């Protein structure tokens, strides 16, 4: 869902 | 139908390939692929390969979903840089649901759906010619990109010259060998910036060629100890990189944009397409410029477009009409950058043009008075409007416009909005060295 | 007609060329080019290649303009330094408007127009022989030019000698191999300064040979770890580099400048040409010396011209009449430097000579009394006048003179004036280390 | 227009 963050 | 299954099997046997990269493009534009041995090739041609479709959603994927990998036979290309331990070939694949239905979240399938709508309205094909520009940087000792350009060239200058190097020359030669239709290749305004032009093909073929061109250019630049980047604005105060799209619409008779008896030798279809493209430009600006850095390129003084206007000859217009006519009649959109997903950009542009044709909108009068001369207030009185200045404003404009949502599809629209909002939030809360250089000592 | 389309195709097939550089020259004199694969060669020979004509305007370009790329078949040259992965060939191209009309802003087209005017007046050809001089500098570890000359030679001295090196010998050998008509080659007065002389050809052919010679010399010097520069005055207190032009005018009978029954064995046409060249010298000095550094060469004591006068034998005259007669009768202008654009210089010189012939002006008496002996006031009483001392004064003289404007054309004149005024403003506001060395400690 | 300045 949120690997970037 | 250029190739059949038997042709593919014969090619695999005769060129001695042992690896096949079944590749596709996700929402964000990153080229992804599943790698299979040649022994599975038959199964690959039976449309029986399963994979995780959620990867198409990018990093915002949540739940694993099984999907098929329908390949395209006409996209069979054998890579030359494969040594002798078996060669590597690729085929762009379509994504299908387990119920034998094309996936709505696949950009290529969405583009095919939009093309089907266009054919339903009465047209035959949508020819596109892109003009991608890229920067070349020197690598470091640890094979990491640096900020030093490969040459201090100029616009159309004979800067790389002969006697070795000339990465551009080497690249176009290998592209010609691989089976690419290259029209021309020259040096761009910025130092270390080069532009290679393509021949005009169909929408899907043009997008596939764009992706393959990016991959091949990056690989060849890495071969010669260079880093090829398609960032819209890698450096400040220097010209950015653009991917101007020259689009033409065809019918049974011929070019639909050409009319010898019309004003500017342009048909009413061309004017309706212009009106549709200009009306929704604020809408699809987010899709055509999907990165934070993209809007750093859209600044005045570097020939990038900044206002919604069209002209035949002007300093950086949003839409430009080339002087060529006949079968070469086309409309050029200059706001697109190499970072954009070709399939999504083509889908939204085709949807806007089709809506303009259906509504028979009248385009605004062309501007040729150097709109940059006046202030924002002095030109807002007329039909000249500003493009969104940040990715957040462009996202808001996307969320407002409905035709672009219809052209993207619900799945792609939702996932694109989620990813771009995450990107904007990540950029907004970061602390950059600019802020420290401006306030650490003063305050 | 030396070559045809079929000849070009046969050459491309037999020499195995995969790249063609369609090249041209901008206003500033920089050689620019568009690079196309051999597969597009047929289209290139159909005069169907489009490109951005605004690049001809140089850095002062504003709006993109589409223009055709009519190539010249007689200029087909295959480069030898191309390895084995396909050879590279070039053809100088003409620039044409989309309405099938030659571009007025192209220096080559302007020279062709001036030659058409000359043919209208009754003459056949304008033969030119240039005498370019260049400096050779040693490269650094990072392949950057240094201030160290390659040899401490002398005028006509056997300085480079045998046993390796002798870059002048290698350059002339490769030029002969490439198909250049080289008359002689020698060492100039300054250390590291060399001159190579050409055979007398037509105006257009001579200018093309000049551009190709510059390119080839630079490439070959870079091959041997040297930097070849055509700057008019790279160093202070040393002789500068010149590009003396020996011009002759021909008619149906033969040489128009030769008359056995005339004074000095010179025809009335030659005297009218001299009068025209001397009258407007203050006008075209800007075109013949277009750089800031150029006027650093035009200083007394280094054999460069400084006064508007002509002689058969004098210390640095503006125009010199060589002793050779018959078909070799010619007038030599010595104020031209290698930095000048050959096409513009030839156009303005031909316009001045043609105006002198039409007006039948009487030239002033030649001076042979060492005009350098007297002061400025003592020689201003006679017809001796000073050349402009800076690029700004030369630009003012251009803006005053009308015949040179007519010979340049409105487009070229305006863009040249804009670029040169920008250059002058950029140089004027700069702070040089000379100023710091002279005032930082004193004041 | 002015990339030199
Ligand atoms: N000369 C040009 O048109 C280049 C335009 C600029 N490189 C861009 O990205 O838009
Ligand atoms: N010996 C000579 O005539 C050289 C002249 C000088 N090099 C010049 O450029 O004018
Ligand atoms: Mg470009
Ligand atoms: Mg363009
Ligand atoms: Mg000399
Ligand atoms: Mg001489």
């Amino acid at each position: 869902q949120l690997p970037r963050f | 139908a250029k190739y059949t299954k038997e042709d593919i099997f014969r090619f695999a046997d005769e060129q001695n390939v042992k690896f096949i990269r079944l590749q596709f493009t996700d929402i964000l534009g990153i080229i992804k692929n599943v790698e299979i041995p040649v022994s599975q090739l038959k199964k690959a041609l039976d449309n029986k390969i399963m994979f995780d479709g959620s990867s198409i959603e990018g990093f915002v994927r949540i739940e694993e979903s099984d999907m098929y990998l329908f390949p395209d036979l006409d996209t069979w290309v054998v890579f030359p840089w494969t040594a002798e331990k078996g060669k590597v070939a690729r085929m762009i694949c379509d994504i299908y649901n387990p119920d034998m239905t094309p996936f709505a979240g696949d950009p290529r399938a969405n583009l095919k759906r939009v093309l089907k709508e266009m054919e339903e309205l009465g047209f035959t094909e949508f020819n596109l010619g892109p003009e991608p520009e890229f920067f070349l940087f020197k690598l470091d000792e640890n094979r990491r990109p640096t900020l030093e350009l490969n040459d201090s060239g100029g616009y159309f200058d004979l800067a790389p010259t002969d006697l070795g190097e000339n990465c551009r020359r080497d690249i176009v030669l290998e592209l010609e060998e691989m089976g690419f239709e290259i029209e021309a290749s020259h040096h761009e305004v910025a130092p270390g910036q080069h532009e290679i032009d393509f021949k005009y093909e169909d929408a899907i073929t043009a997008c596939d060629s764009i992706q393959t061109f990016k991959l091949v250019v990056k690989t060849i630049a890495r071969k010669h100890g260079l880093h090829a980047t398609f960032m819209p604005k890698p450096l400040f105060g220097v010209n950015g990189s653009g991917m101007h799209f020259n689009m033409s619409l065809f019918n049974e008779k011929g070019n639909a944009f050409f009319d010898e008896s019309g004003e500017l030798e342009l048909s009413q279809t061309a004017y309706h397409f212009l009106a549709g493209m200009l009306k929704h430009a604020r809408g699809y600006t987010a899709v055509t410029n999907p990165t934070i850095n993209s809007f750093k390129r859209l600044v005045p003084g570097y020939e990038a477009p900044c206002y919604i206007a069209w002209s035949g000859k002007n300093r950086s217009p949003l839409v430009r009409v080339p002087s060529s006519r006949g079968l070469s009649t086309r409309l050029e959109l200059r706001s697109v950058d190499p970072s954009a997903n070709p399939y999504l950009a083509m889908a939204v542009l085709l949807k806007a043009g089709l809506s303009g044709i259906k509504d028979e909108l009248t385009p605004p009068a062309p501007v040729d008075r150097n709109i940059y001369g006046m202030n924002e207030e002095e030109r807002e009185a007329t039909g000249i409007y500003d493009l969104p200045e940040s990715l957040g404003h462009a996202l808001i404009e996307l969320e407002k416009n409905e035709i672009i949502k219809d052209g993207l599809g619900e799945h792609i629209f939702e996932h694109f909005i989620e990813a771009k909002t995450i990107e904007c939030d990540m950029f907004r809360t970061a602390v950059h060295p600019w802020e420290r250089e401006q306030y650490l000592e003063i305050y």
